RNA sequence: CUCUGGUUUCUCUUCAGAUCGCAUAAAUCUUUCGCCUUUUACUAAAGAUUUCCGUGGAGAGGAACAACUCUGAGUCUUAACCCAAUUUUUUGAGGCCUUGCUUUGGCAAGGCUA
């Protein structure tokens, strides 16, 4: 207990990360702790628009983390 | 540890189902399955609330915002 | 199904469920030396998951070892299968083929036929012997056929209760053992991503009479449980190797506070161990009780009044509970066989993988083409009909459905060595029981019921009316050479078709034996050593034919050689008086016959690689290493075929159209051979002249054949002939006192000491040498009888020798009865085996000529 | 009555170390390898006495190796000899050197 | 716990020590029925020993051997005790004795 | 006692979700958090029948094997026997 | 928190092919031997039976004291203090408008907000 989440595999890997709001960004996982908060670098915003916006590296708090999948292959 | 949890390890290595919060309807092949629900899977099918399908390689996701799975029948005896 | 079967913690229903999943098959051997264990581990495997079947308290059960012979002598015999359901120590359940193998030299067919339809490899050491003959030949034998291997060192209860080690010195014993596999992986392996260590998981400890087995994630996962805040994988990856704990800081290091305290691996497994035995055995009536309160361990008044044995497994039993370390080393360590498929295809099959069909199997599903290979042979008790053990590589065998068999001269093009067939039941193949199912799909291990007729050591079942192109997977390779004989009669010469079905019942079972009937209508039989002769003999005359049955006296097969290059070159011509061969004969050089055996070089090569090497390493000139034709009596023998014929002399086309013949011939010869009829070692056959005729109803066939041979025997006749001895390797495990013994023993056999060495953490000594097969007949009871039981030795085939003698020496003169001295070894060795064989009394060097 | 006991550790131990001159100190039966009653036993039934063992009556009336008439199989010259294979071999090996084995009994082999 | 105390090294030598000395518990014996050397002629004659005490231990070896093959397992009695009726009987009384009066008495009576 | 829950053990339960679907199978297991482990499982959207004269089942969709996590649980009732299978 | 079952000893009845015995006797018969000259007494291997020296299990009866350790069962079932931003007793997911779809009811999308 105070369990790490499964994440090696995904570290330094381009993913998609659905969030709550309807709210989806994708980027570099660069880190992570065990509340699965994420670091992650090189982030784009992918706004409901269609359009595509870089934020840079960011922090994603796992509590508002709906469900990542990965855009290369593990 | 609890009892549902362990029957849910049983199912690694099995095609199985998960909806989310959200409503999203994912199916595939259970690769790891954690303590606290947290789901790694690959080949999905997704089935989104319009209806829709798409077709992914590799997923996780968040046990918290897991609202069930169904697994196997394979796992009741 | 439906039939009765024991109680089980798990179900049969379960069992066939994971069945289809091919990711959760395991399929591994247990492997190693006599009596180390093995048996007695899958038996208490067969406990945890039977609570039924119980192990007897002063005698131990094995549910293997099922024969009689077996129970009778207390060594294993016959290799026996396992399909149980073992829970991870995560919790999840896997299906697990366990294919325990016998340990005893002589009976190592049965653990290659185990290897062919294994993954993995679990290689068991004794914890106090270490290393020893048997281990060091299966690991070779394992990393040469290209399977994962993980290790259980075994009995580490001798080192508390009989050496009575420090924690210390144990741990060290334990390291150097580690570092002793390891070197020899790296030895026979040119790859090093196979290393073995704790850490990874690649180690196991375990004690099977104790009921013991744990990794370091198992006894972590222990501490986990006691206190709840650890995370067991880290524990693990920091216990073993040099890492000591600091208490004050709560952390480990690689450099030793205090420069007293102990390794991690001390301080926290095998302390405690060495505790909890040592107050079972030596306290259990004054502090035992507090001890089992701390641990937490509870036992009912009834079980704490048993001895101190009995007490020590119950104890050990109920603080360690199941063996999730043995199933957690093979869930990561052995394929899937989803992974393993490919490499498996890529090895054994005739095809190859890039075969069409070779990706059909390397993909392994159920809903495909049926290619099951079928190894063992196991016989009802009432040893009439025979069941076919095999695994499905492909496709899915259902009872009833009729099949294809192929045999192991089964060619493409020579399609007669087939045979359709019916398959009547399917049979889970538990050791003590079966479960017949319906159906087995790809990935499995089946029993298979009416197919036993048209195959005699190994088959391929296929399906009818498709796979039109099938090709054999590859015979076994032995890991050694059948080489002592022995011939049998029946006592009443009226029952000889019972003795002719015995002969062939137990050719069926056992996979290395073959018999034989020889010119003079003698039988005979070749078996690696006098206990595999000896249960031979006593399952043919008690299981399968039930007479009375005489056996003559053991005697070895010698080969035949050169060791000069002919006098004159040989020829020859047909009886068409067309078609004239002319050859020489010389010695090889050292080495090459070893190479050509253990295929580091192939025929099947390109001529460019081939002529590579042999002018690379072996001095050739290009121009003969581009002249290869054949390797001796198969396509890997240790006689060599050049055809020195210059392009000047014979038209190269005409020659190569006769090529075909010639080989045939050559073959022929070397497998015969003129002396004793008997294989032809170590020579070198140079064509130096060969007048081809004009017409292919002038040549080929009943013509260069006979003539080829006739040239091979007489250029070899002209060559001074020797006999080739067959060599025993043998190894001695012995007090530090009875080395001199050993010594004086194999002196009186021709015997020659290589080497003798202590053994590092145990009193003992291994004493290895060198002995005459023939001599060899009984001397490891000398041995023992002399010694009065404290020296042990196995003995296994190394190399050919020649023997002392000169053979084709007419002045010597030979007694019926009395044993010869060494200068005509040669001389009595070739009179008497002719006699056997039936052939005229002497051979001449002009016996094979034209001219004479 | 006096029919039951139970002792303790150390009264086991100096009960042993008292008893010391009556036991042989031997922690195996590695000793009695062709020595036990099983190998006796064999012995007996093919006639045939281990060197430091008994020796009974024939079981059987003994085959007389002067009454077979010299078959092609028992040939003497066909035969080469290394080592007179003595009594211990087999008994050793019971169903490997002797023909018609009869009540034989195979013996436990290495510890 | 401490790694070992006083009665570890007994209790490990008593794991390997010969019946009864390994046991903790158990039945009682006849003096008549535990035999002293038997172990003794069942190991090896000592070397250099002279030519009658070798016949000794072949023909010691070869009765024991006699008995070992020969035995069958008893019979279904129904129990009756001889010494049990003769009590019951009028004729008897019960007395404790020196065992030497005993056997001057018996003597007498069978003179 | 802590029976409440292992009462209703091996029978056919009708639970209610936080979205307000019916979940109705054989309950077989549960745990601290109310994770539940339900055989049979169908689920049911616009109705729990009491004898619709109309009909009794509508959006009805057979699952099987659930788990369903505790967080969104709301209730549950006996809805039958146990099968005896 | 409560109810069974106790231990030792004496005797009777019956089953036991379980190393009933971690030891080992005698007698009779048969077969095969030593021989043989007739009885005792035997010689030495096998097979069968019996009797004696000894057992274990169960049941029955008696008589001497311990009566809840253990075997279970009746009983499986807890409170002092401190707490929840991923999986339920604190959770800020809160609203409205337009459009489209739908027989209406009802559902989907975007924006506005503080
Ligand atoms: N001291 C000790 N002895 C053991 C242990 N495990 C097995 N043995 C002994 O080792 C001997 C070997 O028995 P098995 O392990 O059953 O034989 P095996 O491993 O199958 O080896 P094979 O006979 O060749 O098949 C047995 O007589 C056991 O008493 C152990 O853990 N500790
Ligand atoms: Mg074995």
């Amino acid at each position: 207990k105070a369990h790490p989440p499964e994440l090696k595999k995904f570290m330094d890997k381009k993913l998609s990360l659905k969030l709550n709001g309807g709210r989806h960004v994708q980027g570099i996982l660069r880190g992570f702790d065990p509340f699965m908060n994420l670091v992650i670098d090189e982030c784009v915003e992918m706004a409901t628009s269609g359009q595509q916006n870089n934020i840079g590296m960011v922090v994603i708090r796992g509590n508002s983390i709906i469900m990542l999948e990965a855009l290369e292959r593990v | 540890i609890g009892v549902p949890i362990k029957v849910l390890h049983e199912a690694e290595g099995h095609i199985v189902t998960c909806e989310t919060n959200t409503g999203e309807v994912y199916r595939g092949k259970l690769i790891e399955a954690e303590d606290n629900m947290n789901c790694q899977m690959s080949n999905i099918t997704v089935t989104y609330r319009d209806g829709r399908v798409a077709q992914l390689e590799q997923v996780y996701i968040r046990g918290s915002k897991i609202r069930f799975l169904i697994l196997p029948d394979m796992l009741k005896n | 199904m439906e039939q009765t079967l024991p109680v089980t913690v798990y179900e049969m229903d379960f069992l066939a469920d994971l069945m289809d999943n091919s990711e959760l098959i395991r399929n591994v051997t247990l492997c190693g030396h006599l009596h180390h264990g093995k048996t007695c581990f899958v038996d208490c495997l067969i406990e945890q998951t039977h609570p039924e079947i119980r192990k007897r308290y002063d005698q131990d059960l094995c549910y293997t070892d099922i024969l009689f012979t077996e129970q009778e002598r207390g060594v294993g015999i016959k290799s026996t299968p396992v399909t149980v359901v073992l829970p991870d120590t995560k919790g999840k359940s896997y299906l697990f083929n366990i294919m325990d193998t016998p340990g005893h030299v002589n009976f190592s067919d049965e653990v290659t036929a185990g290897l062919r339809i294994s993954d993995g490899v679990v290689l068991f050491i004794d914890a106090a012997e270490g290393v020893m003959l048997n281990t060091e030949r299966l690991i070779k034998h394992a990393v040469q056929e290209r399977l994962a291997v993980t290790v259980c060192i075994n009995k580490i209860d001798r080192l508390i209760l009989e050496l009575k080690l420090p924690p210390t010195d144990a741990y060290y014993k334990l390291r150097h053992i580690v570092d002793e596999v390891n070197g020899l992986i790296s030895m026979y392996s040119t790859d090093e991503n196979l290393i073995l260590s704790p850490l990874l998981g690649n180690v196991c400890f375990s004690s099977s009479q104790y009921s013991i087995c744990f990794t370091l994630g198992s006894f972590a996962k222990i501490y986990a449980d006691t206190f709840g805040d650890i995370n067991y994988q880290e524990f693990a990856k920091r216990l073993w190797g040099d890492i000591y704990f600091n208490p004050k800081t709560r952390k480990f290091t690689k450099k030793a506070p205090t420069s007293s305290s102990q390794r991690s691996f001390v301080e926290f497994i095998l302390e405690p161990l060495y505790k909890i035995l040592a107050q079972v055995v030596g306290d259990v009536d004054t502090s035992l009780p507090r001890t089992l309160d701390e641990l937490g361990i509870h036992l009912t008044k009834e079980e704490l009044k048993l001895n101190i044995r009995p007490l020590l497994r119950l104890v050990c039993k109920k603080f360690f509970g199941e063996f999730t370390g043995f199933v957690d080393m093979c869930v990561q360590h052995i394929p899937s066989p989803k992974v393993g498929a490919k490499p498996k295809i890529e090895h054994t099959y005739t095809g190859g993988v890039d075969s069409d069909l070779g990706e059909a199997m390397s993909d392994c599903d159920p809903d495909g083409p049926l290619m099951c290979h079928t190894t063992k042979m196991y016989s009802t008790d009432d040893g009439v009909q025979f069941h076919a053990f095999g695994r499905v590589l492909s496709g899915t065998i259902h009872a009833g459905q009729p099949v294809k068999v192929l045999g192991e001269n089964y060619t493409l093009e020579d399609e007669e060595d087939s045979q359709i067939c019916t398959v009547g039941r399917l049979w889970i193949s538990v050791a003590r029981y079966h479960i017949e199912v319906n159906r087995v799909p790809a990935g499995n291990w089946v029993l298979i019921e009416g197919v036993d007729q048209p195959i005699v050591k190994t088959a391929t079942i296929t399906e009818p009316r498709g796979n039109e192109e099938a090709q054999i997977f590859r015979p076994l390779k032995f890991n050694t050479t059948s080489v002592i004989k022995i011939a049998v009669e029946p006592v009443n010469p009226s029952e000889l078709p019972k003795m002719l079905d015995g002969l062939r019942k137990v050719n069926k079972s056992y996979p290395s034996l073959t018999t034989k009937v020889e010119e003079s209508g003698e039988h005979v039989i070749l078996g690696t050593g006098e206990l595999y002769l000896d249960c031979v003999m006593h399952d043919l005359r008690k299981m399968y034919s039930e007479i009375d049955i005489k056996v003559a006296d053991p005697v070895v097969t010698f080969c035949e050689t050169v060791v000069e290059t002919s006098s004159l070159k040989c020829f020859a011509e047909t009886p068409n008086k067309k078609n004239k061969i002319t050859m020489i004969a010389e010695p090889l050089e050292k080495g090459l016959a070893e190479d050509i055996e253990n295929e580091v070089v192939q025929i099947t090569w390109n001529r460019k690689k081939l002529g590579e090497f042999f002018q690379t390493k072996y001095d050739w000139d290009l121009l003969a290493a581009r002249s290869i034709w054949a390797f001796g009596p198969d396509a890997t023998g240790p006689n060599i075929l050049v055809d020195d014929t210059l392009p000047s002399e014979v038209d190269k086309a005409l020659l190569g159209s006769v090529k075909d013949s010639i080989v045939q011939g050559f073959q022929w010869g070397t497998r015969e051979g003129p002396l004793c009829d008997e294989l032809i070692r170590n020579v070198k056959f140079k064509i130096l002249d060969a007048v081809v005729a004009q017409e292919p109803l002038h040549r080929g066939g009943g013509q260069i054949i006979p003539t080829a041979r006739r040239v091979v025997y007489s250029a070899f006749l002209m060559a001074t002939p020797r006999l080739m001895e067959p060599y025993y390797f043998v190894e001695v495990q012995a007090p530090a006192d009875c080395v001199s013994a050993v010594y004086t023993v194999l002196a009186r056999r021709r015997g020659h000491v290589t080497q003798d060495a202590p053994i590092p953490g145990s009193p003992l000594y291994t004493i290895k040498a060198f002995i005459p097969a023939i001599d060899s007949f009984g001397f490891e009871t000398d041995l023992r009888t002399h010694t009065q039981g404290q020296a042990f030795s196995l003995s296994v085939f190394h190399h050919w020798q020649i023997v002392p003698g000169d053979p084709l020496d007419k002045s010597i003169v030979i007694r019926p009865l009395e044993p010869q001295p060494a200068p005509h070894l040669a001389r009595e060795f070739m009179i008497k085996t002719r006699r056997r064989k039936g052939l005229s009394e002497d051979v001449s060097i002009s016996k094979f000529f034209d001219d004479p | 009555t006096y029919q039951r006991w139970q002792f303790t550790l150390p009264m086991m131990s100096t009960l042993y170390r008292l008893a010391n001159q009556l036991l042989t100190d031997l922690v195996d039966d590695n000793y009695f390898y062709l020595f036990d009653l099983k190998a006796f036993f064999t012995s007996k039934a093919l006639n045939m006495a281990i060197p430091g063992g008994p020796k009974f009556e024939p079981l059987v009336r003994d085959i007389n190796l002067q009454d077979e008439d010299w078959n092609e199989f028992n040939d003497i010259n066909k035969i080469i000899i290394r080592q007179p294979i003595r009594t211990e071999y087999k008994i050793a090996f019971p169903y490997l050197y002797n023909n018609l084995p009869h009540h034989v009994h195979l013996t436990w082999y290495h510890t | 716990t401490p790694l070992y105390t006083d009665n570890t090294a007994n209790g490990i030598a008593l794991l390997w020590a010969p019946r009864p000395f390994n046991l903790r518990s158990g039945r009682t014996r006849r003096a008549l029925d535990i035999p002293l050397v038997k172990n003794w002629y069942r190991e090896h004659c000592p070397a250099g020993q002279p030519v009658k005490v070798r016949v000794s231990y072949q023909k010691l070896l070869k009765y024991y051997v006699l008995n070992a093959l020969k035995h069958r397992p008893p019979k279904a009695q129904k129990k009756r005790y001889l010494f049990r009726s003769f009590k019951a009987t009028k004729f008897f009384q019960s007395t404790k004795l020196d065992w030497v009066e005993v056997g001057l008495q018996v003597c007498r009576q069978g003179y | 006692k802590s029976s409440k829950m292992l009462q209703h053990i091996d029978y056919r339960m009708r639970c209610i979700l936080q979205d307000g679907r019916i979940f109705i199978g054989t309950f077989k297991a549960f745990d601290k958090h109310m994770n539940l482990i339900l055989c049979d499982c169908d689920e049911f959207r616009k109705i729990k029948p009491k004898n619709s004269k109309q009909a009794e089942r509508e959006e009805k969709r057979v699952l099987g094997l659930v788990l369903l996590r505790g967080e969104n649980l709301v209730s549950m009732t006996v809805e039958g026997p146990p099968p005896k299978d």
